[PDB]
């Protein structure tokens, strides 16, 4: 089989990101969960760079 | 081992073999299933069976004569076989019952009985012969809306509305001296066949067959015929290939021979020098496959067909096979080319030197109808031994690398992924 | 959720009653036309949620010919909805075709689950 | 050690070694089928992988076949490479390795596949039964291994020593220079094999008439008859077989198959009727036997049989049955019968 | 409608309904086996679950059995609860539901289990074959459903209407007051069944002698013989069966089984020889037949047979074969034969 | 790791040579006695690591009777070690029993993997 | 089956803590990995309670 399916760590990426079966009819209202994950990355990264200068 | 052609208004080809025990004589026409329309599709398959019906085969059996026929996309055949000292009787039967009189054959009783049997043949084919009906469906999605899409047996719906008038119309338009070749194989001399013909006069019709409005064109597409109750999945996949009378005719055949054919249950077939087999055998993703390179007058197809019981790992089978194809552009070795050279020679050396004169007649008549002449087997070998790695890489870079595909499948094909994930595997990204 | 046994008990009471049926049926018909599931080519029993054991049982007991047609109506409706179109008006489900084809299989599986459950918690006399 | 060859101007050659080692000489049920699957495995001097790879680069392939009288080892190749394939077939007959892991991994799973494929065909089942009730322990032995009798590795190794003996062999070539084949054969290792003896019996076999067997089976129904044939009556039954399938016959549409199997000490005529409805099978087979018991003239099918016989005898040493001249007439005597399928609705022997 | 009962001072009672609806009356192969598995399923008035739960609290169980002549519906219970079980068996014969999901979920998987269990026993295989070659389409019909002939739900429902008819029944009770059983039966629903007719033939059956059959099988080997018996010769063969298994015989150690099956129009004597080595099976069966063809005196086994017969006829209406007085002598005439297993090493009929 | 083909090539050279064998063999014998795997009831081929394809192949080709005994020696040794005892001295493996029972199956599987692998990367002449 | 095997979250606890197959002969040297997990909990908890008072 393919490496993306055999490796312990990439197997989880493949099953969640690459080969995951999705219904054919989902609309753009199903895209908000992706955005909330980018939001959490924006806040954690911007906050750690400010904490270097905060008292 | 040489063929001899003459012309009198009637073309006469012959491959004499003095060490054979039979002789075959027939007529080949240059019209097939790619010379009819969606309304009269199957009229040629019904012409074959009128030739092979009882009262015509009985009349031949009383004289010691056997009959045969074949329908293809570019040509049709009507052949008579006999013992070597009985060839003038073969020509007479072919004259009387076929070219001159046929009101005996197109009677009202013989036509209905023939139509009943042919409908049962086609209905049986569509319910039980799965590898062959998927390859016919491949032709119909690849060349859709074009003459090279129509099935050779006909379709059960178009075959029901045929009458005798459809047969007579098709005969007047295509069974013509300008569209015909008279053949002779086995223990038969060219001069004797020429002499026997001019003793008679032997002409069918004059000529002027119709020209075909549309040319064949390839289109990337897919057709899926899902049936969850069958125990396997049958799939075939191809790209556009080479026609007959192309400069890349033998290079495409060598490239198909590199990946070859496989049977999982035969021990010696598991030991072939094919690098794809190192990937499938560890989880056993298929039972068999075969690579083809089909060629017609206008276009061609290059690809593979497979059957498998492992319905949860179809995506691994298609993926690994298409990645091996990529190597023909990048990294094909010299050993893989020298192997395919000598196995291709053995392949077509067995096709052109079998012992059956019936197969000889079909091959000879089809080649002379296109090229006007037959290329000998000693000449074809020299073209194959002159191919290099550079010729293969140049051919593959033009015909395979990032090109559109056609796909057909039936059975348990839930695990066959969408078109664009398969199309993306035709290039690597890592070159 | 509510049982189809209870849904049928209330409905039958409304329907047998003349005054209530003349008052509640026209509201129910135009509730059906405003919903718009026929315009996608579906019958109502296609819409019932199937992720529960009583409903998994009813779908096994269904004949093969009715089951193949249900699968096609559901695939056709998903494709109609991702294109944001409706089907042609000559392919809409008509009223006489919108039949409860699956209700008898549901009521039979429900009545057996209640009989089994009462028998597992019985109070015995002496 | 008998050698023979015919030349031609072709490109492809063919070489064959024939051994009287088929099922009719088998010590146990299925030992000739297993031996058939051992050859072209590892040799004492080279492996099965290297043979496939070397011959592919030279342009050639190998194959082995089994029937009730012969095991045949065949090679197909390009004309110039003759001495390579002579030495390869010789080492197969001389020094095959016979290792236990080959039996477990390769040979037995392949024999299992052959059997499982064949037992889904009811016509092939009817054919083994007719061979089993007509003849008993020679021609009637089973063809394929099914496991009802246990066959070990030493049993296979003892059978090979029995049948691979210099006086039990035939070497034949198509499109081969006979003077050069004889030279390469005498200098090969199959000239060093042990001289044993031939196993062909010049007795005739013993047969039985008036037998019957029924078998239950899910699928299509079959009804078949069988007649033994001695050497003098052989041309008569060949004409009958081709007559009954040709368009000269009124009942050729009711029959599925008919043939005559030829051996050097007789033959067996067989006829088959197959259909899915079991009332069709019964109505047909009763018409076949009622009409054949009354008589048929066969002289109209002499020249049609001469054609067919020449066609199927093309690449073959041809037991010469060149006596179709004196054939006229056939009337059905006594025969055997088998039924397969829905046997509760198929006829019995003494109501035919 | 025939009723009968015997009282006792015991605690447990037993009630049985017997119907001439066994395999020898079957329209298609296996329709009586399937009907046997439909009864005690859901009724129009109560479910199969409630019947099991209600009767458990009263102390009783239900059972249904099939043989070649009878379908028997049986109940076992505590003495006082008679009218409950009379009404329960009546509703089974009257208004069984016959729903399609019961066939798919319950009946067919159970019939599949019965068949798969039986086809692993070679003695039971030999017994069906002797019934199939001796008799053909009555007593020789198959017992269990195997699927070679497709049986639908309407076929089952039409068979039930054929055999569940008031003139085809027998009601019998053990430890039951007969005057009260008659009262409860006349007021039950089995007094409302349609009056059809009895299916017993008072003709004798037609039989065949001198037949043979061989079957290949992995496991133990069997050799069996069978003789048909008419009503007048019935006491003679009963003595023979018990003689050949008793210690009065020299060859009782070579035999595995011997019995006589009794019907109201004759019987079938059967004998079996079983072993794992196939040379043992052949050496024994040849000694059995050579010794029985010469003659045996049976008068020493008259009183031993009277004991055994009284033992097995304990709870039974007993076809009265009370004529062991006049039995002396038996000499083997003609018979049938079957072989199962390694049939390449087992004897043939005309060498016994 | 190192191949058993290479281990055998070096060993055979040492053993065929008289001077080297008289100098390197006594060191090897007392290396065996100081290791102490016989005192737990094991032969040396029990110790070879088995998580690789050449070694998985060798264990399938092993006869059934030799394979059942190997499983018992391994279970007995695990139990001896969790108790922190040794086995009785009359249950220790003797020198004449410490045979290479698995080496021929290993050398056969190794030689086939090298032949296959040379054939997949061949340089052809013309 | 048991709830500890069917639940999405407890199935991971069961497979790692409760039903995990372990060799019979492992000794006390195999106990250090457990301790390193308690160590990390000690440091993270003690550190967060001090960070409330640190400048
Ligand atoms: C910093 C603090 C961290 C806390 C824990 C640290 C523990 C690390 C110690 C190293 C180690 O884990 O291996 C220890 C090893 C013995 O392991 P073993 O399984 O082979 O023997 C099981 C025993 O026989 C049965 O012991 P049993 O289970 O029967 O009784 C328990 C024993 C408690 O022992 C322990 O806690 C082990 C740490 O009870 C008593 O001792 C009673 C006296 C009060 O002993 C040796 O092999 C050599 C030990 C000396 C070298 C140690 C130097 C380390 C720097
Ligand atoms: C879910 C993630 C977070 C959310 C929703 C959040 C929210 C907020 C909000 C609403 C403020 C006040 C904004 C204002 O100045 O008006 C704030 C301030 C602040 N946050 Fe976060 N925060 C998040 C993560 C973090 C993290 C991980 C850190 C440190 C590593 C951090 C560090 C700070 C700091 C230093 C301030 C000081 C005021 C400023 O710079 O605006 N934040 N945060
Ligand atoms: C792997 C985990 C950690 C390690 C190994 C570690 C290590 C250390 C060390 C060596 C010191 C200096 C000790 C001294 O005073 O001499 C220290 C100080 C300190 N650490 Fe951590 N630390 C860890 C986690 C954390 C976390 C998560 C925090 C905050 C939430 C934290 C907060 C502090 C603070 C506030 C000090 C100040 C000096 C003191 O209070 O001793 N530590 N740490
Ligand atoms: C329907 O199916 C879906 C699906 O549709 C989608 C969109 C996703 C993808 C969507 C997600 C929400 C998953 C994405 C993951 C998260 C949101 C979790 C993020 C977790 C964190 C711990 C984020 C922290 C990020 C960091 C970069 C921390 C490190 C900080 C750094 C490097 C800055 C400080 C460094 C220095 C040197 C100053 C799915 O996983 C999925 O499942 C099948
Ligand atoms: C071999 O089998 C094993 C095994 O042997 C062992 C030992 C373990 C056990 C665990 C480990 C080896 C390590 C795993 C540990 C972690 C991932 C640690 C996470 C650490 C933390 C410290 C999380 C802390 C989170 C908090 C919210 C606490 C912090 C602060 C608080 C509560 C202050 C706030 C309070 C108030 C009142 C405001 C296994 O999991 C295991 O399975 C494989
Ligand atoms: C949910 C929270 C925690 C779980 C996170 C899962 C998702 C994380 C995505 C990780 C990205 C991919 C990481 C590397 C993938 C390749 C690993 C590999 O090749 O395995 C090893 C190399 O070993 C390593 O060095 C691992 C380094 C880990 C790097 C840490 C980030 C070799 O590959 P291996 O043979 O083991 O794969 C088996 C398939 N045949
Ligand atoms: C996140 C770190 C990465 C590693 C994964 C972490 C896994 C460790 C988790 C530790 C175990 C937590 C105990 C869960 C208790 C059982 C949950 C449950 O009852 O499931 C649900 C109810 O749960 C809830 O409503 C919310 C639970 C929130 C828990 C937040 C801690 C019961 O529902 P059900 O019976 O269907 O079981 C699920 C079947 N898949």
């Amino acid at each position: 089989m393919a490496f993306r399916k055999s490796n312990v760590y990439l197997s989880l990426v493949n099953s969640y990101i690459i080969d995951s079966p999705q219904p054919s009819s989902i609309n753009y209202w199903w895209n908000m969960g992706s955005l909330l994950g980018l939001c959490l990355v924006i806040q954690i990264v911007t906050g750690i760079f400010m904490a270097m200068h905060y008292s | 081992a040489e063929v001899t052609q003459l012309s009198n208004g009637i073309v006469v080809a012959t491959e004499h073999n003095p060490s054979a025990h039979t002789a075959s004589v027939g007529v080949v026409f240059g019209s097939g299933a790619a010379n009819e329309n969606p309304y009269n599709n199957g009229v040629s398959n019904l012409w074959k069976n009128i030739f092979l019906s009882k009262e015509n085969s009985a009349v031949a059996a009383k004289e010691g004569l056997a009959l045969s026929s074949n329908i293809s996309r570019d040509f049709q055949s009507y052949i008579v076989s006999s013992l070597p000292g009985s060839t003038d009787k073969s020509l007479d039967f072919l004259n009387q019952s076929f070219i001159q009189q046929k009101a005996n054959l197109l009677s009202s009783s013989n036509f209905e009985a023939t139509k009943k049997s042919v409908l049962k043949q086609v209905q049986d084919f569509e319910e039980n012969d799965h590898p062959n009906r998927v390859l016919e469906h491949l032709h119909s999605t690849a060349f859709q809306n074009t003459p090279l899409s129509l099935p050779t047996r006909g379709t059960l719906e178009s075959l029901e509305n045929l009458v005798v008038a459809d047969l007579e119309s098709f005969a007047n338009n295509h069974f013509l001296n300008s569209n015909a070749v008279v053949v002779g194989t086995g223990n038969i001399k060219h001069e004797d066949l020429v002499n026997s013909i001019e003793s008679k006069n032997l002409s069918l019709q004059t000529g002027t067959k119709p020209v075909l409005k549309k040319k064949a064109a390839f289109l990337g597409s897919e057709v899926r015929l899902r049936d969850d109750t069958l125990p396997k999945a049958w799939i075939s996949l191809a790209v556009e290939g080479e026609p007959v009378n192309s400069p890349n005719y033998f290079v495409a055949k060598l490239a198909a021979q590199i990946f070859g054919s496989y049977n999982a249950f035969e021990p010696a077939s598991r030991l072939q020098g094919i690098k794809l087999l190192d990937n499938i055998q560890e989880y056993q993703l298929c039972d068999n496959f075969n690579h083809f390179s089909l060629s017609y007058k206008d276009s061609g197809l290059w690809g593979f067909s497979t059957a498998t019981r492992n319905v949860t790992m179809i995506d691994d089978l298609i993926h690994f096979t298409l990645k091996q194809w990529n190597r023909l552009t990048i990294s094909v070795t010299d050993t893989e080319v020298e192997r395919a050279k000598s196995l291709l020679k053995l392949q077509l050396g067995q096709l052109y030197e079998s012992g059956n004169p019936v197969n000889d007649a079909n091959l000879l008549g089809a080649e002379v109808l296109i090229k006007g002449s037959k290329l000998s087997l000693g000449e074809a070998f020299k073209k194959i031994d002159a191919i290099t790695v550079k010729d293969v890489k140049a051919w593959a870079g033009k015909r395979l690398w990032d090109q559109d595909i056609a796909i057909a499948g039936t059975g348990q094909i839930e695990g066959l992924l969408d078109y664009m994930r398969i199309r993306s595997d035709m290039s690597m990204m890592r070159w | 959720p509510q049982s189809f046994t209870s849904i049928a008990r209330i409905g039958d009471y409304i329907l047998k009653s003349p005054v209530l049926s003349k008052l509640c049926v026209p509201v129910a018909n135009q509730f059906i036309n405003l919903a718009g599931y026929k315009k996608l080519g579906l019958k109502f029993d296609d819409l019932i949620a199937e992720e529960n054991p009583i409903m998994q049982t009813a779908l096994r007991r269904l004949p093969e010919d009715e089951s193949y047609a249900r699968a096609y109506r559901i695939i056709r409706a998903h494709q109609t909805e991702l294109t944001h179109h409706l089907l042609p008006r000559n392919e809409w489900i008509k009223a006489q075709e919108d039949v409860p084809y699956l209700l008898p299989y549901i009521l039979e599986a429900e009545a057996a689950a209640k009989e089994k459950d009462e028998l597992d918690n019985i109070e015995v006399s002496k | 050690l008998t050698v023979s060859a015919r030349d031609a101007p072709t490109k492809i050659s063919t070489l064959a070694v024939k051994v009287h080692g088929g099922s009719r000489y088998a010590t146990k049920d299925g030992v000739a089928h297993l031996l058939n699957r051992f050859n072209f495995q590892n040799t004492n001097t080279r492996s099965a992988l290297k043979l496939v790879r070397e011959s592919e680069l030279l342009g050639g392939t190998f194959k082995s076949t089994l029937d009730r009288e012969y095991i045949t080892l065949k090679a197909t190749f390009l004309k110039d490479d003759l001495p390579y394939y002579v030495n390869a077939l010789a080492d197969v007959l001389y020094k095959t390795a016979f290792k236990p892991h080959e039996l477990t991994e390769s040979v037995l799973p392949a024999a299992r596949y052959d059997y499982a494929v064949a037992e889904q065909c009811p016509v092939k089942s009817a054919e083994d039964q007719l061979y089993a009730i007509t003849f008993r322990k020679g021609l009637g032995n089973p063809l394929l291994y099914d496991g009802v009798e246990r066959v070990s590795l030493q049993d296979i190794k003892d059978f090979a020593d029995k049948v691979y003996t210099k006086e039990n062999l035939e070497v034949s070539g198509e499109n081969v220079v006979e003077a050069d084949l004889k030279r390469f054969v005498d200098e090969s290792l199959l000239s060093t094999l042990p001289a044993g003896k031939s196993l062909v019996s010049k007795s005739e076999p013993k047969f039985f008439l008036g037998e019957e067997n029924r078998v239950r089976f899910i699928g299509d129904s079959v009804a078949a008859i069988g007649i033994p044939v001695n050497k003098a009556s052989l041309a008569q039954y060949e004409v009958l077989a081709n007559y009954l399938t040709s368009a000269l016959s009124e009942l050729s549409g009711l029959i599925s198959s008919a043939k005559l199997d030829k051996f050097t000490d007789g033959g067996l005529f067989t006829l088959f009727v197959r259909d899915q409805d079991s009332a069709v099978v019964s109505s047909n087979i009763k018409k076949i036997v009622a009409d054949l018991k009354k008589g048929k003239d066969l002289s109209p099918a002499i020249n049609y049989t001469k054609l067919k016989n020449a066609v199927q005898n093309e690449s073959v040493s041809s037991p010469i049955e060149l006596n179709f001249d004196a054939v006229k007439d056939f009337k059905l005597g006594k025969f055997n019968y088998v039924a397969v399928g829905d046997v509760s609705n198929l006829p019995y022997l003494d109501e035919l």
